[PDB]
């Protein structure tokens, strides 16, 4: 979507011009590995090697993870950092939606009001003020380019609250399972 | 406690106690009325234990209890003789 | 969500190890490499998981999942509120 | 021996459209005596009677309505003496004997059986006319204590009852397997039988609630 | 004129529809197949069975409050237009279940509910939302007039929040939807006051700033003050055997106070008992195993003077709300103390805002790719 409506996603204009149609963000995300690409039978020829008599290594990996959880605040630095991804970007969008209604409707409605109350021109002569007037605001439709990454960047809090969503779950669902003894 | 180190001070030592916990070094019960100052087991193991990430404590480290080392710990303990 | 699958499989050759370490001795002679380095490491499996037997810590980590919940119960809100912000714009 | 020989009908009558208009009062009211004589009930049939009266005020009888009210009273707590109340006008609870069964109603409900009992008349034409009303009335006043009471006074189970010392009293304690107490009560329920907390076991709020967060 | 002419001609109307939905919907799959094809629109032929049936229900009960003794509309309405319509085939679509809506609709102003155990029976179709509105709206005056206000409160809760997910979008309910939103605020307003302090079932439906207001007259109530259980009432009285309107308040004639007599002379008897328990239960259970001191203490708050304060708590006791016992020996009042748990109310929620995502790209990812 992004390819087909080019160049490229331009702020100030061109940004609900291409949001007309509704550019898609984020699609196909796409897959990563899944076969026995065969670049395999050598490492499977050190898996084995690794498994057998030299098994220092492979439980080393094993054992590492026992101190990520140990000390590090998995959880609480995350979710403060996202927190504090949360009160600057998305209460500065809502400053962005606020700000744009102060343009679009707020300044607008009293810009109708310059317009109405002179009886829509004179007759004989110009339409001097109605013409001078309506000074477009410096946004005039949306101010969506802003808002594009503005999507995005809430929905990489999405995807960051899906984070906090199986770090949180299966933690306390491994806590309920495992120490009832 | 105040006759188990005999430094120069016992006021602004006993405020020195509370001082180093207010400030972040270890976790007691600071200024109880009767006076017992217990330290705990464990109930707040984030970050004001070991003052903040670098530890105080020489080979003493003894057993707290806390996150992954549910999962990690029974394979660990496990696979050293597997 | 599925290194809990490798946990499982994990735990059940720890299993399947201590059984046959047993039953071994359970006839005569077995349990050889296993009595105070396998026993040894099934005192320090319950030296981190379990915590001893307090039904306190049964309380404080349930009261954890009314945390944890909560933590991501929010996030539900604020996923909602994704769309009811930045979708109002397509009007 | 009458209940089950016209609960055919009845249940054909009041499964039907023939509770509507005031011409099924030949029936359902034989059936109302029927429920009296054989101390066994059935809600709709004293219902439909009750709509009969309420929707056309030109049918009322005193009788039947006396019967579909005691027999309410009889099968209590069950909300039949709520339907009672909820057909019959102001004017018609002012009537021997609704208006005298409409006070011996409210203090049953109400668990005033001492002030029932004493201002009820010992012998009325009706109490006899319900087969095993005097056994369904003492019912429903064990049936209170035996939900929500613990240990009883050997009087004041016999109060509770009404005019009773220690003969009936013992008949209604062995009846529902309530046991004596030393000096000196009679053992209804445990001690433990009070609090039964409803919901302090909440907050295994986690593993099928996870089931839907999983995504 | 103006309204007597219009009801007669709106009954031979609805009389008209109810003979051709009682006539070809036992047999025929014929008209029915017709319906389902041709007219590629299914709410028209789906809004007939409510808007005819609501305006139905008021012009029956119009005529009968002139014709209070000896009424024909009543007769005619439900042996005739409403019991056509519900013993029949279930027309495979929302119109089965509307005609025994239609019928419960009567069913419920006539005072005779009992049947509740077989119109769910017999209701085996698809429970769709926009009749399971209608079916825990009918359904639930038969819990509450059960006097089991424990599980009567559950029922008009999911009805007065309105989460059922019912949007149409072709006016359906019809032309009457704050009227049903404030019955049901009335019907939960009167159970809130009837377990308080069990429920703990106030929070959702009507939330803190009603919650508050009828929290505050709650508290009046159960305190001893009578002006709220005479709000309740009166707020409530028309909402239960209320067609949807009254035809006009007039001097001269007799007739239209007659039924509005029946309907306060009632449901007053039911909820005056019920008022009586609300203040009986009222005080908090602050203690269990009492003492013979403030047994006597609490006698006092209870009923005093005398005479009969022993005899009037055990009537109190006995009300299905007080699992008490005297321990003669000891001299010992081992008490119940009833308490419940809160924190569960963000359990149903976090479901509810998940398809609050869901609902936040509903319309707008409609609009999206009506605006592509």
């Amino acid at each position: 979507k992004l390819m087909e409506v080019c160049k490229e996603k331009d702020f100030s204009p061109e940004a609900l011009k291409k949001a007309n149609i509704t550019f898609e963000h984020m699609f196909e995300e796409v897959p990563i590995v899944i076969k026995n690409s065969h670049l395999i039978n050598v490492l499977m020829w050190e898996l084995e090697k690794k498994s057998a008599v030299a098994d220092k290594h492979e439980l080393l990996s094993l054992a590492s993870s026992n101190h990520l959880g140990k000390n590090l605040q998995l959880l609480m630095d995350r979710v403060d950092e996202m927190s504090q991804d949360i009160v600057k970007y998305n209460t500065y969008m809502r400053n962005t939606s606020k700000q744009q209604q102060q343009k679009h409707q707020y300044q607008q409605r009293r810009q109708q009001e310059n317009m109405q109350r002179q009886s829509r021109g004179e007759p004989p002569l110009p339409e001097e003020d109605l013409s001078k007037l309506f000074k477009p605001p410096q946004p005039p439709a949306r101010m969506d380019s802003l808002l594009i990454a503005g999507q995005i960047n809430t929905y990489c809090q999405n995807i960051k609250e899906f984070t906090a969503q199986n770090l949180g779950k299966l933690f306390m669902a491994q806590a309920l399972q495992e120490y009832n003894n | 406690l105040t006759s188990l180190v005999p430094f120069v001070d016992a006021f602004q030592l006993e405020r020195a106690i509370v001082d180093a916990a207010r400030h972040c070094d270890l976790q007691v019960r600071i200024d109880h009325t009767s006076r017992t100052l217990s330290f705990g087991s464990d109930l707040n193991y984030a970050t004001r234990e070991d003052a903040p990430i670098g530890p105080h404590l020489q080979s003493m480290p003894s057993e707290q209890i806390r996150n992954q080392l549910t999962a990690m710990s029974s394979v660990l303990a496990k696979a050293l003789e597997v | 969500s599925d290194l809990q699958q490798v946990g499982g499989a994990s735990a059940r050759i720890q299993d399947a190890l201590s059984t046959v370490l047993q039953y071994a001795e359970d006839v005569l002679s077995g349990k050889v490499s296993a009595d105070n380095t396998v026993g040894r490491f099934l005192m320090s499996l319950v030296n981190q998981v379990p915590k001893i037997v307090p039904d306190d810590f049964e309380t404080m980590l349930n009261s954890n999942i009314n945390d944890l919940l909560m933590v991501t119960y929010l996030a539900n809100l604020t996923q909602s509120q994704i769309a009811l912000n930045e979708k109002l714009v397509n009007l | 021996a009458m209940f089950e020989q016209m609960r055919a009908n009845v249940g054909k009558l009041l499964k039907g459209i023939d509770r509507y208009n005031p011409e099924n009062l030949a029936t359902l009211e034989r059936y109302v005596e029927t429920q009296a004589k054989e101390n066994a009930y059935d809600l709709e049939a004293n219902l439909a009677v009750l709509k009969l009266y309420q929707f056309n005020p030109a049918f009322f009888q005193t009788t039947v309505t006396a019967q579909i009210l005691l027999k309410a009273l009889t099968n209590l707590p069950h909300t039949d003496f709520t339907l009672c109340k909820c057909m019959i006008d102001q004017a018609h609870q002012e009537e021997r004997p609704i208006r005298q069964i409409l006070y011996l109603g409210d203090l049953l409900e109400t668990c005033h059986f001492q002030a029932f009992w004493q201002a009820l008349d010992e012998n009325m034409d009706l109490l006899e006319g319900i087969t095993g009303f005097e056994d369904s009335v003492r019912k429903f006043i064990c049936h209170v204590v035996g939900i929500t009471y613990q240990h009883i006074d050997r009087w004041l189970l016999a109060e509770m009852l009404g005019d009773l010392t220690d003969s009936q009293l013992k008949m209604w304690m062995s009846k529902y397997g309530w046991s004596a107490d030393e000096s000196g009560q009679i053992f209804i329920c445990s001690q433990e039988e009070s609090i039964k907390p409803k919901n302090i076991v909440e907050k295994i709020d986690f593993d099928s609630v996870s089931s839907i967060m999983a995504s | 004129q103006w309204l007597w002419d219009i009801i007669d001609e709106f009954i031979y109307q609805f009389q008209s529809f109810s003979q051709y939905r009682c006539k070809t919907a036992k047999k025929s799959e014929e008209e029915i197949d017709f319906l389902r094809s041709n007219p590629k629109i299914w709410n028209v032929h789906s809004v007939l069975n409510v808007l005819h049936s609501l305006v139905d229900k008021s012009n029956i009960n119009r005529q009968l409050e002139v014709y209070t003794s000896g009424g024909d509309p009543e007769s005619v309405a439900g042996e005739y237009g409403r019991h056509s319509l519900y013993k029949m085939l279930g027309y495979f679509s929302l119109v089965g279940l509307l005609r025994l809506h239609s019928l419960l609709g009567d069913y419920y102003q006539a005072i005779k509910v009992l049947e509740n155990i077989e119109l769910n029976k017999k209701s085996m179709y698809s429970r769709v939302p926009e009749c399971q509105v209608t079916t825990y709206y009918y359904v639930g005056f038969a819990y509450l007039m059960m006097r089991r206000y424990q599980d009567a409160i559950r029922v008009f809760a999911n009805i007065l929040l309105y989460i059922q997910r019912t949007k149409s979008m072709f006016q359906r309910t019809t032309y009457k939807y704050e009227m049903i939103n404030k019955q049901n605020e009335q019907m939960h307003a009167l159970l809130a006051i009837a377990l308080t302090m069990y429920p703990m079932r106030i929070d959702e439906s009507i939330h803190l700033q009603l919650r508050e207001k009828y929290g505050d007259k709650m508290l009046r109530m159960q305190k001893g003050d009578p002006q709220v259980y005479e709000e309740l009432f009166s707020y409530s009285c028309p909402k239960f055997l209320s067609p949807v309107v009254p035809n006009y308040d007039s001097v001269h004639p007799n007739y239209h106070k007659e039924p509005f007599l029946q309907q306060l002379k009632v449901f007053s008897d039911e909820v005056q008992q019920q008022a009586q328990l609300s203040t009986i239960r009222s005080f908090l259970k602050l203690y269990t195993t009492m003492p013979v001191a403030k047994l006597a203490g609490f006698l006092d708050l209870t009923e005093q003077e005398f005479r009969i304060q022993l005899l009037v708590f055990k009537h109190k006791m006995k009300n299905l709300v007080w699992t008490s016992g005297i321990s003669a020996l000891d001299g010992e009042f081992q008490s119940a103390s009833e308490v419940d748990f809160y924190i569960d109310k963000d359990m149903i929620h976090i479901a509810d805002t998940k398809v609050a995502r869901r609902y936040g790209d509903f319309f707008i990812r409609q609009i999206h790719k009506f605006e592509e």
